[PDB]
């Protein structure tokens, strides 16, 4: 179909990267391993004996480690058409948001979206399929402080 | 990519005014060799074609003479101002995408 | 278009031309005689004509030789003389050149005159795009 | 088209739930202690807003300075109360 | 064509015969 | 919250449909009287200016609200 | 809105070209005689209308043919003469059209002076905060 | 509508999320310090 | 793949900078067949294609240092 | 392609200059008896030749 | 020293374009003194040497003149005119070079 | 060579005998 121009995706391009820290990382990928590095580093009855700047390194490390065939997945499904401008981005969204609602939907947990379903007045249905961003995200978090708590 | 795909049309209409001026300065500058045909390019035809050397071909003779001149003074200058409006239109229009594409960086 | 007008003011000066050499052209041509293959010289005009693409520039379709009689001159000496001893002398109305060349003269230089504004205005009207 | 859609409206009404639920968070540190780092749970509040940010049955007319005071003075009462008991 | 435009083509050389050949 | 989507795809049409009336206009066919092209690329870079500025405006709030500390 | 003025000045331009190509066309064909099938080249003028939709710019509603006297030459050496050997010239004032030409120039300069200030202060507008 | 209205709009909304923002942090500032005080 | 990618568009930008070096390079010395309004053009674009790279530096490094100088 | 058109009108100029220079001295030289060997004065005059390395400027091939 | 080089090759176009200009109008000053000789430099080799104590060439004359003048008119005003549009031209070009470096660290 | 080129050596003296000796 059609799309949009130059300037405005260049616009939208960089409205994401300045949002980019928040919504891909704290709720998205590590907030559990930082949070049990908290706990661990608390067990040890010294506070800040390594420090926070260690600590948040190696937290990133590891989780790039962790979802590096997850985001080589993303950067394939993203790049391998828009970089030699093969579809449009109103759809090239939905193709790289969709493998990472399935890795999601993984960790999420069924009581909280059930939970969150009867809050959202969303259609429940017998097999799980797209299940809205309103619902999925708040879900994944709570499972993962509940998982870091464990 | 992106970037030289937005601007390759107007760039390419500012080459070709560039070279459509330079055959309209030659052919107003041998204006009295005799012998010597006038010259000009199609330029809707050449500016599709470059989008998609240089094609040039022969204009048709407004009045004989016995030298074998065939270049009016009158319609060179007229296609002389038409093509050098366009070309400053051109650069104007060049010059404001390129100033929008500048500032939507702030 | 707004461009149209520079394609007007071309033609009108074209045709002003056109008029002003079959002028220059009869002028000199005033007292010739037996052109080539013998055939007496007739002055020529032209017509002009407006384009409806309405409004529209101005042409000239063809150049059309005057109807009015030659000048039959008694001069037998002559190869070209008929049966009668006539030479045919071509008609040129001297005073009818010089209207002719004079009116050419002004309307050329109001043309010029109206593409000088108009130029004028089409380069004032580039400043806004930026 | 050149239009607006009444930001100053929904900022009374998209944004208001959000200092309740925030005030259980900071009422809650048993249930989220200092552990959880201070940048997630800025972020806990925001979280939910795409649940509850949008149209919610309770709206009420803009607040500032007199209205404010009254009921952000009010409105923390309810997530005290419910973090203490807890 | 008209006066002006676009040929692919030369116009044939000019000439002006003083006498007819 | 895809209002914000649909104003800025519709200024991005306005915006295109201004480009590709002056690649119309220097394409050398009569359509187009030279002043309805420059009016339509002035209101074009109007219109993208209003849009940057409402995304520095909504960045910056995004930003503030982002900046409390609970 | 301050937005309609960009509309207002257009319409202004628009009117003011028409008004100029048609005072332009008249002073290249003064001189022209026997138009297409026949009928002699007629004064043309413009007619200037409000486009109310209050007050408003201007468009044009057509174009008319100047009622003024059309003017004849004795000339029975032509195939166009008449029964008395006049041919139709049409009824152009040079003088009138000159001044056309100028004063549809000024409007136009003043107007797209007027579009450079309104985009001004609307950019000024645009960078209040 | 206008371009000033919507631009004045824009103004009196970020005015408003500053004042709100503002006065609930200095509350929760406050609250904050009774908790950790004993 | 995060410093390749970053790589690859460094070496864009460096590479376009200096095609539009050589050719300005090429025409001054009088060189035929180089337009003054191509280079002129080819130099605001690499000119612009900079500007972009400094904006989404600029972007990465405050996201970065707003993001490792929380406490955990 | 632009700075081509420099070299194409300055072409032109030096050559309507010459040509130029080439009626003067005949009008100058129209009644003269003798040069300086003894042989009669001859009109002369300049012969154009197209200045292209396609088509340029105006180039005088000879006298 | 990177900086030094990377302008250098600008600044010493610019330069030599000043020279140029200096002797077109001296030449033009001169335009009426007999038995003046035309003088130019070839600016490309000259360039060239200089990136690698100034030569100058005498230009070659177009028509005779009795007192022994052999600088034209047209051909060096037409030279000077070029050589002030290319000066400015480089003086644009290592402007924008200079900002786009500066304009970095910010 | 062509007028209005460059050349290594300057021109001859110009001289105007009004008769040849």
């Amino acid at each position: 179909g059609q799309s949009w121009s130059l300037s405005v995706q260049t616009l939208v391009f960089i409205t994401s990267l300045t949002f980019l820290p928040a919504i891909l990382l704290m709720m998205t990928s590590f907030t559990r391993i930082i949070i049990v590095f908290g706990l661990l580093r608390n067990a040890l009855g010294t506070p800040s004996a390594p420090p926070n700047q260690v600590l948040l390194g190696l937290a990133l490390f590891l989780t790039f480690f962790i979802m590096s065939p997850v985001i080589d997945k993303i950067y394939v499904d993203a790049y391998q058409p828009f970089s030699e401008q093969k579809i449009s981005m109103q759809e090239a969204l939905d193709k790289g948001a969709q493998p990472l609602r399935a890795f999601m939907l993984r960790q999420t947990r069924e009581a909280d979206l059930a939970l969150f379903a009867r809050l959202a007045n969303s259609g429940p249905l017998q097999g799980p399929e797209a299940v809205p961003m309103r619902i999925l995200l708040p879900a994944y978090v709570t499972s993962e402080l509940k998982t870091a708590f464990q | 990519d992106r970037l030289d795909a937005a601007l390759r049309f107007q760039q390419e209409a500012l080459n070709l005014r560039a070279q459509r001026q330079e055959i309209l300065a030659a052919n107003i500058a041998n204006a009295d060799t005799p012998g010597y045909q006038a010259r000009d390019i199609d330029f809707a035809s050449e500016l599709k074609k470059v989008m998609v050397a240089v094609d040039l071909l022969y204009r048709v003779p407004d009045q004989p003479s016995l030298d074998g001149n065939t270049v009016d003074m009158d319609r060179e200058r007229t296609q002389f101002a038409d093509n050098s409006l366009k070309y400053q239109m051109g650069l104007t229009v060049l010059g404001s995408q390129l100033k929008g594409m500048m500032n939507v960086l702030q | 278009a707004l461009l149209n007008i520079f394609d007007i003011a071309g033609s009108a000066l074209a045709a002003q031309s056109k008029r002003l050499n079959v002028a220059a052209s009869n002028l000199a041509n005033a007292d010739s005689v037996t052109g080539p293959d013998g055939q007496p010289y007739r002055a020529k005009q032209v017509v002009f004509q407006v384009d409806a693409a309405a409004t529209g520039g101005v042409k000239v379709a063809s150049v059309i030789e005057s109807q009015a009689p030659e000048k039959l001159v008694y001069e037998p000496g002559n190869p070209l003389a008929d049966a009668n001893g006539y030479v045919k002398m071509p008609n040129v109305d001297v005073v009818g050149e010089m209207v002719n060349t004079m009116s050419a003269s002004r309307s050329y230089q109001a043309n010029i005159e109206v593409l000088n504004t108009v130029k004028s205005m089409m380069l004032k009207t580039l400043t806004l795009g930026q | 088209q050149v239009t607006s859609e009444q930001w100053l409206y929904w900022l009374h009404l998209y944004f208001w739930p959000l200092l309740r639920v925030l005030a259980l968070i900071s009422t809650a540190p048993i249930l989220s202690e200092r552990a959880i780092p201070k940048r997630v749970k800025l972020g806990l509040g925001i979280m939910i807003t795409l649940v509850i940010a949008p149209s919610l049955p309770a709206n009420d007319t803009p607040l500032f300075s007199i209205a404010a005071l009254w009921l952000a003075m009010q409105q923390i009462l309810i997530g005290i109360a419910l973090g203490f008991t807890m | 064509g008209v006066p002006g435009a676009l040929s692919n083509q030369p116009a044939p050389p000019n000439e002006a015969p003083i006498a007819t050949p | 919250a895809g209002q914000l989507h649909a104003a800025l795809d519709r200024i991005s049409d306005r915006q295109a449909a201004a480009r590709v009336q002056a690649e119309k206009f220097t394409l050398g066919e009569p359509g187009i009287a030279l002043n309805d092209v420059m009016a339509d690329m002035q209101k074009a870079s109007v219109s993208m200016q209003m849009g940057i500025q409402v995304r520095n405006k909504l960045v910056a709030a995004y930003q503030e609200v982002m900046s409390m500390q609970v």
